[PDB]
RNA sequence: UCUGGGUCGGGGUUUCGUACGUAGCAGAGCAGCUCCCUCGCUGCGAUCUAUUGAAAGUCAGCCCUCGACACAAGGGUUUGU
RNA sequence: AGAUCUUGGUGGUAGUAGCAAAUAUUCAAACGAGAACUUUGAAGGCCGAAGUGGAGAAGGGUUCCAUGUGAACAGCAGUUGA
């Protein structure tokens, strides 16, 4: 269905933005049944929302 | 279309007994069959197909 | 164990993303 | 038929083709098309231009 | 066909027949060859086939 | 036969050419599923996305001259469809495009 | 059809101008290695040289293939003195 | 029958003008009767810290957040929504 509630909140809870909020798109199921921070947690700990590593702006060519 | 050079030969011109080029086309020409006689017949109104 | 099958299969999970992204580390479902 | 000429690029300049070009010195050059006038008149040497006939005779090209 | 235009003899000369696909700058192939002696393209070809 | 693969390349910047700057990415896939039609005769196709990251691999303007896929044809009894057959195409990577011919590839 | 048209490929033509890579006792030079050497070796170094009139593009509204590939006697609507 | 009459309704115009200020979208999947517009994922872009960011004052007053619906509105669609 639409996950925007779950993409916020897993936002919120890892304390990065939408934009680093990944989620697993085969298991769209069980993260739709996340109504809760609690449940996100979960969640993160089972893996399926994963952060997102910072983009890459490396500074060697300023170097 | 393509250009060419060749001899004039008009009196009493600047490009008399000179080299000039001029421009030129080529045009395909197949020979034709025929195939069919058409005979026309004139009338006070005009020409009509036989 | 991790033989031939399951590397074949490993390849699908652990990568998320093209040349650049981050692989995935986990997926495990618990109750 | 004409007289055949010799271009800044050394190529040979057949009838009808390029431009022709006289400076105030008295000097009066030709070329085969825009390219080769263009760098005449940006004063380049025609020996650093790889596809110059001049350039490939100082080298001995081929 | 009376005028001196008409009615005059034409004999030519020589025709361009350069690359029209461009600034066209060699007649035949063959002076093409000639002028740029052997290529990459004409060394290989004759060199794999042996 | 009716579940052949095969290989293709095609000229992108020939059926590109006349597009303007911001449409040239989104019609070369459209000419790629029109190509994919015209040759597998399947209305039907499915578009791999490594292929589509392929056609937008120099950005949105600048799409590649010519690309190397893989046609396949494969029988679509998924669900209640009114094509029996769907078209996937793949992407193939490849170092050069000379001498390159259409060929018949197994499963 | 004595096949046809396509899609690639090849070739021709043309545009720009000599590709990456490799090598060079070429390189303003600079830094480490000298029982070493009797003038040397190992790194950096824009550029230059042979490869290399090379590399790339070339009909989509350029040309010729007989090389490859499948496809094409299929679909629908009408038309009578 | 009028009074550029008053009120209410209906035409041609006409399926016409038009839906063009601020660069840009694409592929796959999911839900669904139905997806160019929703959701996710994968790209390519944009705002480029005097922002399309992060919080307020005045003002708005429940628009805030869930769950559900597809009657009307979001000048098209909407499975979405202030
Ligand atoms: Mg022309
Ligand atoms: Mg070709
Ligand atoms: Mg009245
Ligand atoms: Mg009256
Ligand atoms: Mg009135
Ligand atoms: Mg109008
Ligand atoms: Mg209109
Ligand atoms: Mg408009
Ligand atoms: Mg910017
Ligand atoms: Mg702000
Ligand atoms: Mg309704
Ligand atoms: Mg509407
Ligand atoms: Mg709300």
């Amino acid at each position: 269905s639409m996950l925007r509630l779950q993409k916020r909140l897993a936002s919120s809870v890892l304390r990065c933005g939408k934009k680093k909020v990944w989620l697993d798109p085969n298991e769209t199921n069980e993260i739709a049944n996340a109504n809760s921070r609690q449940q996100i947690r979960k969640l993160i700990k089972d893996g399926l929302i994963i952060r997102k590593p910072v983009t890459v702006h490396s500074r060697a060519r300023c170097r | 279309m393509t250009h060419i050079v060749r001899e004039v030969d008009r009196p009493g011109s600047k490009v008399n007994k000179k080299e000039v080029v001029e421009a030129v086309t080529i045009v395909e020409t197949p020979p034709m069959v025929v195939v069919g006689i058409v005979g026309y017949v004139e009338t006070p109104r005009g020409l009509r197909t036989f | 164990i991790m033989n031939q099958e399951k590397l074949a299969k490993l390849q699908a999970q652990v990568r998320i993303g093209g040349k650049g992204t981050a692989r995935r580390k986990k997926k495990v479902v618990h109750r | 038929m004409k007289v055949e000429l010799c271009s800044f690029s050394g190529y040979k300049i057949y009838p009808g083709h390029g431009r022709r070009y006289a400076r105030t010195d008295g000097k009066v050059f030709q070329f085969l098309n825009a390219k080769c006038e263009s760098a005449f008149l940006s004063k380049r040497n025609p020996r650093q231009i790889n596809w110059t006939v001049l350039y490939r005779r100082k080298h001995k090209k081929g | 066909q009376t005028k001196r235009r008409a009615l005059e003899k034409i004999d030519l000369k020589f025709i361009d027949t350069t690359s029209k696909f461009g600034h066209g700058r060699f007649q035949t192939m063959e002076e093409k060859k000639a002028f740029m002696g052997p290529l990459k393209k004409d060394r290989i070809a004759k060199e794999e086939g042996a | 036969n009716e579940v052949v693969t095969r290989e293709y390349t095609i000229n992108i910047h020939k059926r590109i050419h006349g597009v303007g700057f911001k449409k040239r990415a989104p019609r070369a896939l459209k000419e790629i599923r029109k190509f994919a039609m015209k040759e597998m005769g399947t209305p039907d196709v499915r578009i791999d996305t490594r292929l589509n990251k392929a056609v937008w691999a120099k950005g949105i303007r600048n799409v590649p001259y010519r690309i190397r896929v893989r046609l396949s044809r494969k029988r679509n009894e998924d669900e209640d469809s009114p094509n029996k057959l769907y078209t996937l195409v793949t992407y193939v990577p490849v170092t050069t495009f000379k001498n390159l011919q259409t060929v018949n590839v197994d499963e």
